[PDB]
């Protein structure tokens, strides 16, 4: 599997991972005039989820089952234990995990739902090395109080910035600083508008370009900028792939 | 879901200079010319598009009035278009008129200039954001070994260092004609070399021409159209201190940029 280890995580490495992560989830996407692939759509369950080894800094090792059509955790595996959100696809555990004790985490895989159960939202979780280092032990052991909060760092700086290159950035820039960080109004608001971007990225093929709504991205000064077109290089040089929307 | 076919959107259309796309005077007879004007909120900047490939202002279709280069792009009425095929807009922001193939140009930078159809030359007064947000978008340029593009020996070369937070030769405004900008001085624009014995990218006073036109590429690249070439890192070596336009290669990772604003 695609794997990211604690003991050989630099700025380099984890770029790489985060560069062969995009390319394994568009194997066989579909492009448009803007040119940013779009993940696969109705992929039979057998080959629906992307396997990838996260390894924390005890060298115990999770991992975590990625599906292609959405780019979203459906359920991880630690040892002989596996554990799928509530939303993951009905048939999945027929598919992963399946020599293992299989458990149901009584939450969603979204943000949303993380937080609910968690008590604790993005903008107050720290991310950087050693919070991912921690999230995977967590995430082993199985801590109830600490699995919510486990997830909010891990699917940010692997599926967020897989999906952004900005988020990547942060990452990077928290490596080598050797500095932690809270994701601010620019991160948010790109995992926020993910599924709205592709939509108005496919339908803006009818209307040279432009979308049908607009869509508030911040920068790192907290202006909202308003992207209601693809001509906008924050959006398309930093959207590296997009849910399939549109015909 | 009617939402993957929008029936209409109005936007403001900016370029060169990050000046407007502007009906001159709001003017409503047919073949009113359109020039640059400073952006605002008046109904004469703003264009609906619509999936017949029409792009509208004052209820009227901008078109180009001749089928040589030269003449002035008009709004007229929308019933004499009814057999045109209308506007394409490349993914780079270059509008062409799909029959003549004209694209509309500004061949001065000043407000009131006449905007024109003219011959593609991918120039950055031939370069346009469709889009309600006009403003240059300030940014960091990350390339070679996680470093960022600054502006050197008194705004005239680049070359990547260290990123360091606020330097503020490190800053980059990205403007509506694809050109790329000395964050605190806007007059000056990254350049592709104007001395053919030279590959190495500069700085220099902005002239709307092909070799300060840029496009940032979903591949992750910094493209030159109108050159079919792109930014590299001289010998992807960060410590040469030379940025050039290669064609593009997958040999290194030196072709390789981020946007971080
Ligand atoms: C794009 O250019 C073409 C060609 O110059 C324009 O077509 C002309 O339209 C005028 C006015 O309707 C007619 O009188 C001519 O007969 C047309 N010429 C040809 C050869 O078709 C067209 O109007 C332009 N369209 C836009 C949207 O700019
Ligand atoms: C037709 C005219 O001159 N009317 C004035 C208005 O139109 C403006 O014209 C400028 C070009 O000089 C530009 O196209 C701009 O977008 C238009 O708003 C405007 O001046 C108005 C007051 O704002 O007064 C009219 O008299
Ligand atoms: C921009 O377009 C209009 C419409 O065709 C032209 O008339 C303008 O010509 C200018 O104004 C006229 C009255 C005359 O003085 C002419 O010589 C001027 O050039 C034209 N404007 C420019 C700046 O070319
Ligand atoms: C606990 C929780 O938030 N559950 C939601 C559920 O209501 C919703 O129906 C489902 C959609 O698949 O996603 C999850």
């Amino acid at each position: 599997n695609l794997s990211l280890s604690q003991s050989n995580f630099s700025a380099d490495t984890y770029k790489s991972f985060i560069k062969n992560l995009r390319k394994q989830l568009t194997i066989g996407a579909s492009y448009g005039s803007a040119g940013i692939p779009i993940l696969k759509h109705s992929v039979p369950i057998c080959e629906r989820f992307l396997l990838v080894d996260l390894t924390n800094g005890d060298n115990e090792t999770i991992t975590l089952a990625i599906n292609v059509e959405d780019a979203g955790f459906a359920a991880y595996r630690a040892a002989d234990r596996s554990y799928f959100f509530q939303n993951a696809p009905p048939i999945a555990s027929y598919v992963i995990f399946t020599d293992t004790n299989q458990n149901i985490m009584n939450f969603n895989n979204t943000f949303e739902s993380i937080e609910i159960v968690g008590g604790t939202t993005r903008s107050e979780t720290p991310l950087g090395i050693m919070h991912f280092e921690a999230s995977i032990f967590h995430l082993f052991v199985h801590d109830e109080n600490y699995v919510p909060t486990s997830f909010l760092v891990l699917i940010q700086m692997v599926l967020e910035a897989a999906k952004f290159k900005f988020i990547e950035q942060k990452v990077i820039h928290s490596i080598m600083d050797m500095e932690d960080f809270t994701p601010g109004l620019a991160m948010l608001s790109l995992e926020e508008n993910w599924t709205q971007l592709s939509l108005q990225l496919q339908a803006s093929e009818s209307l040279n370009g432009v979308f049908g709504d607009s869509v508030s991205l911040y920068n790192s000064m907290d202006e909202p900028i308003g992207v209601d077109s693809m001509y906008y290089p924050i959006l398309t040089a930093n959207m590296a792939f997009q849910l399939y929307q549109c015909p | 879901n009617e939402q993957c076919s929008p029936q209409q959107r109005t936007t403001r259309i900016s370029g060169r200079d990050g000046l407007c796309v502007d009906v001159y005077g709001a003017l409503t007879a047919d073949g009113s010319r359109v020039i640059l004007y400073p952006c605002g909120q008046q109904q004469n900047q703003q264009w609906t598009f619509y999936p017949d490939n029409t792009i509208r202002s004052l209820g009227k279709c901008l078109a180009t009035s001749a089928l040589s280069s030269g003449s002035n792009v008009v709004i007229t009425n929308c019933d004499y278009l009814r057999y045109d095929d209308g506007w394409m807009v490349s993914s780079s922001g270059t509008m062409m008129n799909k029959s003549s193939h004209l694209v509309l140009t500004a061949n001065a930078a000043t407000s009131r200039t006449n905007l024109t159809g003219e011959n593609n030359v991918f120039a950055a007064k031939q370069a346009w954001r469709i889009g309600n947000y006009v403003e240059p978008i300030v940014t960091t340029i990350i390339g070679l070994r996680h470093m960022c593009l600054e502006a050197t020996d008194n705004d005239t070369n680049v070359w990547l260092e260290s990123c360091v937070k606020n330097k503020t030769k490190q800053y980059w405004a990205l403007y509506s004609d694809d050109t790329i900008r000395v964050n605190n001085n806007r007059n000056l624009c990254v350049s592709s070399s104007t001395d053919s014995s030279s590959k190495l990218i500069v700085i220099r006073r902005c002239d709307g021409s092909i070799n300060q036109r840029w496009v940032f590429t979903p591949q992750g690249t910094i493209s030159n159209p109108g050159y079919e070439a792109v930014m590299d890192v001289a010998q992807n070596d960060v410590y040469l201190k030379k940025i050039v336009l290669s064609s593009a290669t997958d040999k290194g990772n030196g072709q390789q940029w981020t946007v971080f604003y």
